[PDB]
RNA sequence: CUGAUAACUUACAGGACGCUUUGGCUUCAUUGCUUUUCAGGUGAACUGCCGAGUAGGUAG
């Protein structure tokens, strides 16, 4: 196994989370931040991004694109593991469909998990996402603190049975596509602390920013907004929290990595047990202990995949 | 014609900004019992990081200087050996002269500060005539400040935990008698009086 | 290949984030669309060898 | 006086010349080479053996 | 306990006169670099007053 050239291409293509301040006059201005550089007597740049006084509310806008680039590998090298992975995908699609991963991927798009810390000390935030292709109105959400909390709250009539399909028909259908235009309205209090994404600084708090209308505005990352909607993994030995769907299941804030090859639950002990997982998905019945939990992770990692070389 | 009693922080592991603040808070606890504003600040070995190891209290008549260093804080902190007091030596006739003025124009640059400024400008826009649009008020863009070595004080009759920040700029050895505030100081609104940096 | 290594790949040493420096290009906010222009030329240089 | 990304001259010659589906079996057009080389599936079809 | 023991090579000096290297010249065919990415301000430096103030000062 691992045939010295096995790369995939990502299915979920998120974009930059552009901030805008809306006024009582109902006009949108780019959010601006200052930079306090210290000038010690005879560079240490520290940024602050607060909501300006008299502002009505904040609007965060980004566009996410679900694609069908998990069926065929990008560069396979050998045509023995190629039909293995393709067979394993279509067998997974046939036996236990994409509904679960689709729900898990759309739940943390439709509750503002991609804001990270802007939900903290927030009165209400309303998400309006425009899907494509669509034939109707904007799929708008109410205050997401009381209303939409559990899985059952999201499963209402006119806003779940129509946008999980088009993601299910994206991952299934060849060159299948679903482009969601997500706009979230944050009702923050007077001079509330907005927390965007910061630059690396290879060697204190310099913000990541881009130019809108000739002035710089904070961005909240491009990869900090894909690593939020892909916080799914809770299928690791016991269970604590949703992790980032990595190879070795690396936790960020806590420095250790659960799902580590000593345990044998990482994406190399499971990828090399492919020939077993085609045999298990043949007939009845697949258990939800060490099969479906592993197949979920396998596919959750094939969506992010690239590049598996050794 | 000045006297000075230096107190120096001994025990190897201490935050001098955290302790100098308390010394100034004891000096603020002082002189709202007796109506005087005579006692100094005087940081001798002021560096460009961590305002240094000792602090002196320069003043005139000296009958109110000695009383400040027996306030049952300094005595209690001298008993268990953390401080070390010098016994009232006259200033030498050749000295470097510095002004430790509290700027108070750095807490008016911070976002919560300039919002408070704008919110005060809103309240006194009732000098009638249709008022400013608050959208035309930007956090400048690229501010730079030096150097201000901020100390951590707090109010008593409220629960504000302000902080005062002080800079070292030096000038013109003598004018004043003496005036210069309840947080010692070289700022207070009229007297920019040199303190002679024992 | 293809065992498990010595304790240099420990759990604390596989949570150490490695930096990349990559060129990112995106459509700026408030753009109408992208316009791509090139010129191709078909000629008769396959009749006679060079 | 602004640097801009280009997509290349030789890449867009290898785009307008992906027409070769006349190769032993047939699936999709390849880049017209001599030894019918495929990029993704790293093995080349149209090898000097066949 | 040395092929042992001992040891002054030194004076003076003009290389100069003259010199054309030049004629000619086609480097040119073909070209896919691509796959994947969290940098992390625990709450925290506030609230006033004077001032026509994005100036400048002030108390706690």
């Amino acid at each position: 196994k691992l045939p010295t050239n096995l790369a995939y291409e990502r299915s979920i293509d998120p974009s930059d989370v552009c901030f805008f301040v809306v006024w009582p006059d109902d006009r949108k201005t780019p959010l601006t931040y200052n930079s306090r550089t210290l000038l010690g007597q005879m560079p240490h740049q520290v940024d602050f991004c607060h909501v300006p006084y008299g502002a009505s509310h904040i609007e965060c806008s980004f566009s996410v694109s679900f694609s069908s680039e998990l069926r065929q590998p990008y560069k396979c090298n050998s045509s023995k593991v190629k039909q293995t992975l393709v067979q394993l995908v279509e067998l997974y699609e046939t036996k236990i469909g994409w509904t679960e991963l689709a729900t898990r991927y759309l739940m943390n798009i439709c509750n503002g998990k991609w804001l990270w810390k802007n939900t903290r000390k927030a009165y209400c935030w309303n998400i309006v996402l425009t899907p494509w292709p669509w034939n109707g109105e904007k799929v708008g959400f109410e205050d997401i603190r009381t209303n939409y909390t559990s899985r059952q709250d999201f499963k209402n009539n006119k806003n779940w049975s129509a946008i999980v399909e088009m993601i299910k028909t994206a991952f299934s259908s060849t060159d299948g596509l679903a482009i969601f235009e997500v706009r979230a309205t944050l009702h923050l209090p007077t001079n509330a602390m907005v927390r965007p994404s910061q630059v690396f600084t290879e060697k204190s708090r310099v913000f990541q920013s881009t130019t809108i209308d000739g002035e710089r505005s904070p961005i909240l990352g491009a990869f900090k907004t894909g690593a939020a909607i892909a916080t799914i993994d809770d299928w690791y030995p016991e269970a604590t929290e949703p992790l980032r769907v990595g190879r070795f299941g690396v936790h960020r804030e806590d420095v250790t990595c659960y799902r580590h090859p000593s345990t044998g639950k990482d994406f190399f002990s499971i990828l090399q047990q492919a020939e077993h997982y085609i045999e298990v998905l043949s007939a009845n019945k697949t258990p939800a202990q060490e099969t479906i939990n592993d197949m979920h992770f396998l596919m959750a990692n094939l969506i992010k995949g690239g590049m598996f070389q050794h | 014609k000045w006297y000075y009693k230096t107190i120096t922080f001994l025990p190897e592991l201490c935050n001098n900004e955290s302790l100098a603040a308390k010394c100034l808070r004891v000096l603020h606890g002082f002189n709202y019992q007796y109506e005087t504003r005579n006692i100094g600040v005087s940081f001798p070995l002021w560096c460009d990081a961590t305002v240094g190891k000792k602090i002196s209290f320069v003043s005139k008549n000296k009958i109110e200087l000695d009383l400040l260093l027996k306030q049952h804080y300094f005595v209690q902190m001298e008993q268990l050996q953390y401080f070390h007091i010098s016994n009232t030596v006259l200033v030498p006739e050749d000295c470097t002269y510095v002004s430790f003025r509290r700027c108070q124009s750095i807490d008016k640059l911070t976002a919560a500060g300039l919002a408070r400024k704008i919110r005060r400008l809103e309240k006194r826009a009732l000098s009638r005539g249709e008022q400013f649009d608050p959208s035309s008020f930007a956090q400048k863009e690229h501010t730079a400040i030096a150097h201000y070595h901020s100390l951590g004080e707090s109010s008593k009759q409220t629960n504000r935990n302000f902080r005062l920040n002080i800079r070292m700029l030096s000038e013109q050895p003598r004018e004043g008698n003496s005036i210069f505030s309840s947080y010692g100081l070289s700022n207070s609104e009229n007297s920019f009086q040199p303190v002679p940096l024992i | 290949v293809s065992g498990q290594p010595i304790k240099s790949a420990t759990a604390e040493a596989l949570a150490q984030g490695n930096p990349h420096q990559v060129d990112f290009c995106h459509v700026p906010y408030g753009a109408s669309h992208i316009e791509c222009s090139f010129s191709v030329s078909f000629s008769s240089e396959l009749r006679q060898p060079y």
